[PDB]
Parts: C-alpha cells; structure tokens; sequence
RNA sequence: GAACUGAAGAGUUUGAUCAUGGCUCAGAUUGAACGCUGGCGGCAGGCCUAACACAUGCAAGUCGAGCGGAUGAAGGGAGCUUGCUCCUGGAUUCAGCGGCGGACGGGUGAGUAAUGCCUAGGAAUCUGCCUGGUAGUGGGGGAUAACGUCCGGAAACGGGCG
RNA sequence: GGUCCAGACUCCUACGGGAGGCAGCAGUGGGGAAUAUUGGACAAUGGGCGAAAGCCUGAUCCAGCCAUGCCGCGUGUGUGAAGAAGGUCUUCGGAUUGUAAAGCACUUUAAGUUGGGAGGAAGGGCAGUAAGUUAAUACCUUGCUGUUUUGACGUUACCAAC
C-alpha cells in the first residue's frame, strides 16, 4: 500500500477514538491523528464542540 | 516611609499622572495624604505638560519625604524653569 | 444607521415640501404630493394632539436626516443650555457639518453633502474632518480638498444653489470653493412654519 | 459671569350622571436573561447562584561590599612534549549561617444590630525604614549551622560523636 | 500562599509510614436563566532586596472572548415616466407598491491589498572635564560634554496609492 502520509506539515486532521469527562480537567478526547501535525495551542474543530488545546 | 510618586489615571494608552504624597505601603491609586500637581505625557495644544506646587513640594521634602526617580527628575526640571 | 430608500414618501406623509431631492425640476410633477403614501391614500383622517406632535418631530428629523437617539441627545443638550430650548434645538441642528456644507452650495441635498463629508473631501480648519455631526463653531472656514475640487457634483450643486434664496450667514468664495461660518442663524433666519413648541411638548411627557 | 430652569394624564363599576375607590397603561433605569437578526470602531463591563469541591502551571524574594566553606576561569609561568601534569593567582556560581522583606500589594462578604460604620470631639500610648539635632562605636569571652564521621528508613529523611 | 493542637473530608503508600487547603491569576466539575484565556512583558508607573549594576513581581501595563452598556460611522449619491414587468385592491374606469426599479452618470468612508510612519523613554554602561570633601589634582558625590545602548502592545495611532 506504500503507506504515504502526505506531508507531516499539513494542518492536523484526525478522528476521535474515544471521549470522556474528567472532574479535574473537563472533556478529554482521545484522538488518532490521521495526517498533518497537531501542536499545543491550536484551534481545533471536532464534531460540534470546537476549542483550542490547553494540553495534549 | 512617606514618598512622593505618580498615581496613574486617564485611559488606555492615554496616561495622566498625579504627583501624590503617600505612605509607601499603599496602593498606587489608593489612599494618599496630599496631591501636589500633575504630569501629562501627551499634553499638546493648550494643555500643560507638568505643574507642581513649589511650596508644598519643598515643605514635604523638608519633612523627610523620598521622591521617586521620575518625581525627582520632573521636580528638578520644574525647578529649572 | 441611515434612512436609505424612497426619499419622497416622507414629503407626502409629512405634507410639506421637506426638501429631499435637488429641487431641480419640481416636487409636484414627480409624485402627486397630495396623498399619504400607500393604498389608503385618498383618506384624510384628522388626527389627535399626540399625532400632531409626533408629525412635527418626524418632520424636523426627516428634514435634517438624523435618527432618534442622536435627536434625544440634541434635545438634552438644548435643555441643558440656557435660553429657551425651543430654538436652542434649531441652533444646534443648523450647525452640523453636513448641513453647513449643504448651505454653502457644495452639495445638492443633505444626502450628497453627507456623501462628500464621509468620503474625506472636506477640511474645516485646514485639516480633514469626516464626521457628519461635527458642530462647527463661528468663524470656521469650510473648504474643499484640492484633489476633490474638480468633481462635477460641486459644479452642479453651486450653480443650482445660486438660485434658492440667500442664506446670508455663510460667505462662499465661489471661484475656489471656500466658505466661512459667521455665526449660528437665529430663529428669524429660518422658516416660520416649524412649531418647535410641539417638539418640546412631546418630549416633556 | 456661571454653577439651574421646575410639576400633563388615560381606560375600566351605570340605561345615563357626579363622587368614592381599587386595578391597568403611557417614562426613566439594570452586573440582566431569553427569542429573532447581525457590518465596523473607540471607551467601559463581565459567577448577582454553592464562604460548593478542586487536577495542573505560575502569584515573595533578595543581599558575596555581613560570614566560613567549595566551585574553581583568563593569565604569569615551571617541567615533560602537543597535549598533559604542577604551582601561583584567580574571574564567575551558591547549599548553609546571618540581615531585611514576608503584617504590603491581591481576594471575598460568611459573621457582625454594635469592640462595626458615619459625624464631631480628647488623653493616659506605642511607632521598623524616613528628616533634622545631641552624645558614642573601647575591650574580651563561650558557642553553633555548614563540614567529617558512625546507623536506620521505600522514600520523605531522621539520629549519635568531633 | 507561617507554627502547634483537635475535627470533617480527599489522597499516597513499599502497609512500615506521610501530605493537602484557589474567598491570588488562568482553569475544571457542580449549581444555575446567566457571566470570559492554562495569553505577553516587566518597555511604563508602583512594591521588596541591594551600594550598584541588577533580580523578583498573575500588582500593573497590555492583548484574547462576549451587541452586556454608552458613543460614533457605514450598508452609497444625482438624474430618471413606457408612471415598464410582477404583486395587491377595485365601482373594472383605475389606483397603489413608485423615482421605487431598470437605464444613464458619479464617489470610495469603513472593510481588502501595498508602502511610509510619530508618541508612550525617564534611564543604564563607558570616556572626558569642572566644582565640594579632605590632607591631599586620591577614592567618592554633583553640573555638563561626547559615544553606545531600551517598546510587550506592534503589521501602533496616523498618512499616501490601487
Ligand atoms: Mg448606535
Ligand atoms: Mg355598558
Ligand atoms: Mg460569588
Ligand atoms: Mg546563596
Ligand atoms: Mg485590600
Ligand atoms: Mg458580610
Ligand atoms: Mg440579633
Ligand atoms: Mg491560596
Ligand atoms: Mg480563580
Ligand atoms: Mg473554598
Ligand atoms: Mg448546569
Ligand atoms: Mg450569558
Ligand atoms: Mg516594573
Ligand atoms: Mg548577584
Ligand atoms: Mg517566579
Ligand atoms: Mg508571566
Ligand atoms: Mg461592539
Ligand atoms: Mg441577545
Ligand atoms: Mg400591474
Ligand atoms: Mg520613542
């Protein structure tokens, strides 16, 4: 299949593997990055929730 | 101690200063003892850049009040004119 | 905001001239200005005292083209000032920059003078002003920017202001389009049909 | 020269009327919320409820010109030989003792009906650093942290001797 | 944002044994109709220490979000009667939407792109000179002179061109 990932310098794009609510740090989303690179302090749009990543 | 410093008023990016005699352990814009003039960093037009009471300033300096660095420079400039 | 739309239904509803077109051709031969706008135009419908006061205020506002909140501010300032708020309101309305540019013949109407002022083509004391609310003081010199002195709009506006009546409180220097504001025009310098007593009565309730 | 200048009523009880009397409405304001809609800028404001419980970062340190100690540059060189060793010197950095600061700045309104707050008074007090005067800083003593040493503890760290 | 004791509640643990206090700034859960960013810098004004460079500062100065409020400005301007086409009403004559639209001709504020461009900055290091202090052209303090060096906001306010 040659497993070509396109550039790792593209804006991040991935899918949610699971999600939960933590009483100390709010909604936590376990996401599998598909292509691009995800960096801390980045505006993320997932489903209907949006926001930017305080932590990763 | 008792100091003479600048209390900041005015608005965003437009500062105005009151030359105030305060106990040192007070808020910058809190309670004071006496105001002895003002300083205008922008001025222009009919506005004056700085004005001080010579009498009150000398009286308070004679009573052991320590002016700040800006107050020292501005007061010596006012005494120059 | 600004009222943008048919600028002649206002004259028909108010029932007076209420200058909003350039006045070039006429008013009667454009709209049959004898009926209120809409389907029920032929009905007369004598109205009540509150209606008369409301119509007077609306007529003044639509003459000078200002909205309700700014007009309330003008009323509050006129009440604050000394000497008979009734004509204080007119003194204050007659000093706006767009109105002054209109009176000097630079624009055909108030909307076109607003167009000129807002688009940075007018200097008051040798420096650019583009706020159509700037209260010009006695002795200012309204002029036209040199890069904006060749617009035709000013040419037609001047040649048509040449015949509408002598304002006799601003001196226009026609050759190079420079003016002068001698003073605010007193109540006797304006038309004696506006009943500002109705406006003061309406707001004092 | 100024510091003001100021006061509207209406609907509804009856076949109709006057009075009494309630209800309702027309105004101005919010630390506002909701519904529909939404271009820009300037200046402000933003847990009013649970003084409910809190993951994670930061919010109070500084002084080597008070004091031992250990870290030990560049260099002058000395030897052997390309680089090392040695010495003198030594610049920088601080774990510890010690001096100040930490009682300020920042948050909240639970308690409090009067040891609180506001206004006007007074008499019996203290007050680092700050200002101006007055008189001085002469000479000894015993310690102790750091450190070395000996055990226990998963660690946190603790204990005895010099 | 110190100590000791007791208590309620969470947690660690190697089961021997300890730790904690966001009504500081961000942030989370919960309650609620409802109230925001794990942002940047100590450049400015202040505060602590220092002798002085200087270090620290979620005070502060600023940025982010939200029509929450106040204020200001835009969404074009003039001419234009076949009184167009469509809609609506009609006494079927017509009226009205309406100079409104189209057509014709003008303007480019705000927003977009490009290029210029202040003010917030006082000071600090070095070098020289002159006065005062002594006992002294020393050290040091103070005037002045020359050189060098400082801005988070920030792609600043503002200005010019398409
Ligand atoms: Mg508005
Ligand atoms: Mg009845
Ligand atoms: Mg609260
Ligand atoms: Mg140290
Ligand atoms: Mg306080
Ligand atoms: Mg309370
Ligand atoms: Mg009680
Ligand atoms: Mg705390
Ligand atoms: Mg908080
Ligand atoms: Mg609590
Ligand atoms: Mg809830
Ligand atoms: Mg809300
Ligand atoms: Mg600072
Ligand atoms: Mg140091
Ligand atoms: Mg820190
Ligand atoms: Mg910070
Ligand atoms: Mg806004
Ligand atoms: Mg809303
Ligand atoms: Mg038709
Ligand atoms: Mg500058």
């Amino acid at each position: 299949v040659l497993e070509l990932k396109a550039t790792p310098s593209a804006p991040g794009r991935g899918v949610v593997v699971e999600s939960r609510l933590d009483k100390g740090r709010g909604p936590v989303a376990t996401v599998l990055v598909q292509d691009g690179t995800l960096r801390q302090g980045d505006m993320v749009l997932v489903g209907i929730n949006y926001g930017r990543v305080r932590a990763m | 101690m008792v100091t003479i410093r600048l209390a900041r008023g005015g608005s965003k990016k437009r500062p105005f200063y009151h030359l105030t005699v305060t106990n040192s352990r007070n808020a910058r814009d809190g309670r004071f003892v006496e105001r002895i003039g003002f300083f205008n960093p922008v001025a222009t037009g009919g506005e004056v850049r700085l004005s001080v009471d010579q009498e009150r300033a000398t009286y308070w300096l004679g009573q052991g009040a320590q002016p700040s660095e800006r107050v020292a420079q501005l007061l010596k400039d006012a005494a120059k004119a | 905001a600004r009222y943008i739309g048919p600028k002649c239904k206002l004259s028909r509803r108010e029932g007076t001239d209420l200058f909003l077109k350039s006045g070039a051709r006429a008013l009667d031969s454009k709209c049959k200005a004898e009926n209120v706008p809409g389907q029920h135009g032929q009905r007369r419908g004598r109205l009540s005292d509150y209606g008369l006061q409301l119509r007077e205020k609306q007529k003044v506002r639509r003459i000078y083209g200002v909205l309700e909140r700014q007009f309330r501010g003008y009323y509050q300032e006129a009440s604050r000032r000394k000497g008979s708020t009734g004509e204080n309101l007119l003194q204050l309305l007659e000093c706006r920059l767009d109105n002054v540019v209109y009176r000097m013949g630079f624009g055909s109407t108030r909307s076109e003078s607003r167009q000129l002022v807002s688009h940075k083509a007018i200097t008051v004391n040798g420096q650019t002003v583009n706020i159509p609310s700037y209260q010009v003081k006695a002795g200012d010199v309204v002029a036209v920017r040199e890069k904006s002195k060749n617009q035709l709009r000013i040419a037609q506006a001047l040649e048509l202001c040449g015949q509408r009546g002598r304002v006799e409180w601003v001196e226009v220097d026609l050759d190079k389009k420079a003016g002068t504001f001698k003073s605010a025009p007193a109540r006797s310098d304006l038309s004696a049909d506006i009943n500002e007593n109705l406006i003061v009565e309406l707001y004092s309730k």
